[PDB]
């Protein structure tokens, strides 16, 4: 459950 | 019911999506280092550590038996407090657009230093070490502000020097992209040339970094590693105040420690 | 028949298109608030007010009892009066191209003037605060012609200085406007300097904005709410000549006052 | 009834 | 048989479509008027006037009769003669395919010289004010070759002032067009920035325009009215001489006689 | 019967 | 067996590939003249004249009788002989990729000197009148290499003065080629600003030329007309050596003789 | 039975 | 089993594959030979040598009989050891990501020297001539670092006056490439020129080349053969120690001389 | 077997 930023490559 | 406990919290939805997009927008807008480095996961709450893939001696041991420890990297885990309003929130219910949720962005701004902070210059009670405190190249002295179109120059033949290929970043920390953006040549522009100079690499703002950076964009070199992602979590509640934090786990790994080149005092 | 009242007026229906086309293209031309702030609407003749979901506390209640009064912005209905010649507008149903419409541009500008002027620099007697007199940031003072591509700039930092980002629209008043676009460096292009600097930015034209201004298209900052949209509406006629009005009824709220910088006298 | 002006982006 | 009797010239198809191409190309060529205004027609041979819409009062009318008069603008028909060598015409058939047909060049740039100079500088004995001789604004006198790059800005000022909107095209008298083209700013070129100047407008050259001129594209502005359209049409023919003739029939009007600026000598 | 050249814009 | 008689040369078909595809290459590089006029052809061995349609009087003819001789222009054919040894013909049988064909390069080049001599300067013993040798126009005599830019303008000016319009391609001779070709202005190219000069014109090398030229490339002025196309045939052949020929077959005609300007010594 | 050169535009 | 044996070796697949990556990223990054000339081949273990289709008289031969000997160019093999540690490769199937493989990538750079030094400067004892020390044009020498943009079209024009078309490229030796690529013209760039000049020429740097060189990029003057492309075979192995070798076969001929001009110390 | 370079153009 996160807020889904992930890479930003 | 996982470990963020939303459920919890004397929270409206909507009041939930304004917070959440308040942080996302600015981690989207800040996050120096995820947009530079390569990365890995997110794996979740039990991802506990990185398996390098190495194998230490250990000395005290019998002469027919041959023991080595597996070496592992383990993850941090990082939370960020801060409060916000319940009136504040409820009034979101009523229509309201615009909530006071300052102390949201103060907080996702602080994880951010966290997080390019660790990746630029390490964070050694982590067992992290940074870009620019493990890179083994001289520290470019810049001088001035018009030094810069020959200094990143000088850096990325070191870089080609060294063997390291691939496009090249530029990474500037607040001085130095204040005063290369602040700049103007009688009208013919500064950071359009900056910008021509690095082959097809990208230049990122690092609030985080001291001085400013060029490496490579090649892949394999930095490697991020993310258990648990950047989320909001419920912690506790008073009449007036709710407390919420921002949480992730994530270590991070100088694969090549050749692969950058610091500049100093912008 | 509603409040416009055009089947009451003695024109043909090739006069009230033409009537039309002549205020929709001064509207088109002149209108600079409505291309750079947000917009709700138009919700018609009987939306009244903005609800802006804030609620306001009483003093004089007993203890027992907590009561708050609910906070809305009315909106302003504008009519702008003009008159146009009868004869003028029969000349249409016998072929002419070319009717006197010269009032209808009178109004049409008159009613852009009193949008824009309450837009840019409020409208006290409405209740509605400009984007230049709600600013909290300081006001270049631009001393000459020349000034300006640096003062953008430093506006511009200053708007990311305190967390506004998008891109940045430059609007011009008439004398910024007319002494920027009247200028050439012996060939080489200066306005084309200005619209480079601004990043995928527009530079408008606003007959009522005093100076200059540079202000964010990010979004959610600026906020203009229109309950009945520009009509045309027929008010009387005697023998000879029609009275016709500009109709609208608007709000305009300003949501993030920091959004903004003020360019002094150009 | 109105002229159709609307938001000029 | 039609008014233009070309059944009875001893003139062999081919020959025929031969000096319909040289005229054709010296047409699109040269006629200036024609790439600017907007376009009527057109209407054929029997078109005879056009309906303006207006109305203009007889004084000397009874008191229980109220009478006016329509107001039309009649077309004029132009013929420019021109003769041929029946020889010449005739060795089309045999196979030849540069036959001397210099006086249909001369004749149709005749045509273009009387369409043309009616368009800009007017025709009062046909009822043709031009576009250049209602102009209400001052002529810009432009001093030196060097002046055109100012002059044309203020001069589109000046329609962008009148309420005149819309690409502003230029229009060359043939000094202009030889001076500003048969210049080159050792190697800058000079012609390319004027095209540069004006938004997305034509630059034309204009054979019968005297000075220079910028003027609107926008449209409504200048009507330009064809009954007969231009045609070749056969007079007579003697042993060895055949008689032909250019023929147009046209008015044109200025609609909105502000939308031009007149640029004097070059 | 004309040359067929009509507007040039 | 046609009249190249190509199967009684002791040639293996590979070799004939390979001498047609160096005579190709040499053509496709160095025919200016065909690059430049219209093209009329190839119409094969019988194709004898050219048809001009006019007809000339004759003088001494009886009063009842009227007669007049058919003008005609008869191609040249041009041979071009070479030698080939038949042992490095032989070699290709075996697998070799580089026999020596430098006769085959020497005679297209030959060739290609007397058909682009031919429309260039003219041959009078052939009844062809060059581009050059035709053209009405004073030469323009450029002084230095930097004249180039201004006189092609002249050039240009005089082509659209005289009433000749279309693309103008510039054709530069040798020493014109070497000189402006092998020059730069310190870093700026100055071939460059030649392209760019000509609206879409080409701009080619004709070694036939002396000095340079400007013509338009409208179509309908320069007309190249071939009988036989350039072609490779077998004459002899001894013990050891083969003769060779290249053939054609064809003829210039000048259609309008001021389509063109000299640029004199370079 | 040329070499098929022919006009070269 | 084929000559490289690798099944023998005591190596995981992915520590296979991570050596063959290091090996092919260094090849594709530094074979400068191999971007330029034509290719024939890979052809394989038992391909020999690269028939030429010439023949050699021989002198003691009898009167009855005319004896030749056909002219082959036979291939080199070249096999360049490098070792590895046994237990940084067995890492690799722990999960490691960066293994020790120095020495391949040395092995690997050994190897493009070889190649691209037979390539260029020739190998006389393997009958290699390069391409620079088979050019007949003399060698032009280059001042300073400024002289490249002039020296390059000078070279240029001497290829095509011998007749050789077609792009032409620009390989620059280590010190001509740092030279030409640490310069900058006061913020105008230089290299851009240098690129800008050769017409869609490419610009490739070379090890092994002193100097630099300007070469046609037609095709058909420069033939590099493969028979056993690049491979990485098993030779032996210790307890802690295997040995690997890069093996290739292949030879170069220069078919055309005259296609290249080489520039001397940078 | 080989790493498959072949030619680079």
């Amino acid at each position: 459950g996160s807020l889904g930023i992930g890479s930003l490559r | 019911m996982d470990l963020l406990k939303r459920h919890l919290a004397p929270i409206v939805p909507d009041a939930w999506s304004a917070i959440d997009e308040e942080a996302k927008e600015i981690f989207q807008g800040h996050l120096a280092g995820r947009k530079l480095v390569d990365f890995r996961g997110p794996f979740g709450w039990e991802y506990a550590a990185v398996n390098t893939g190495e194998l230490r001696p250990i000395d005290d041991t019998p002469e027919d038996v041959d023991m080595k420890l597996r070496q592992v990297q383990p993850l941090a885990e990082v939370r960020v407090p801060f409060t916000l309003d319940v009136t504040e929130l409820d009034s979101v219910a009523r229509g309201a657009t615009n909530p006071d949720l300052d102390d949201v962005a103060r907080a996702a701004e602080r994880m951010v230093e966290a997080e390019d902070s660790a990746i630029f210059h390490g964070w050694a009670q982590a067992g992290i070490k940074g870009i620019v405190d493990s890179t083994p190249h001289e520290a470019l002295a810049v001088a001035s502000v018009s030094d810069f179109p020959r200094a990143v120059l000088s850096a990325a033949d070191t870089l080609r020097k060294a063997g390291v290929t691939g496009p090249y970043a530029l990474v500037l920390g607040p001085k130095a992209y204040d005063d290369l953006f602040a700049a103007t040549q009688d009208g013919y522009p500064v950071a359009k040339q900056v910008q021509r100079l690095v082959v097809d690499g990208p230049l990122v703002r690092a609030n985080a970094l001291a001085g400013a950076l060029v490496m490579s964009m090649r892949g394999g070199d930095y490697e991020l590693t993310v258990g648990q992602d950047l989320s909001i979590g419920y912690a506790f509640h008073d009449r007036s105040k709710v407390e919420l934090f921002v949480a992730e786990s994530f270590t991070f790994r100088v694969l090549e420690p050749g692969a950058a080149v610091h500049l100093r005092y912008a």
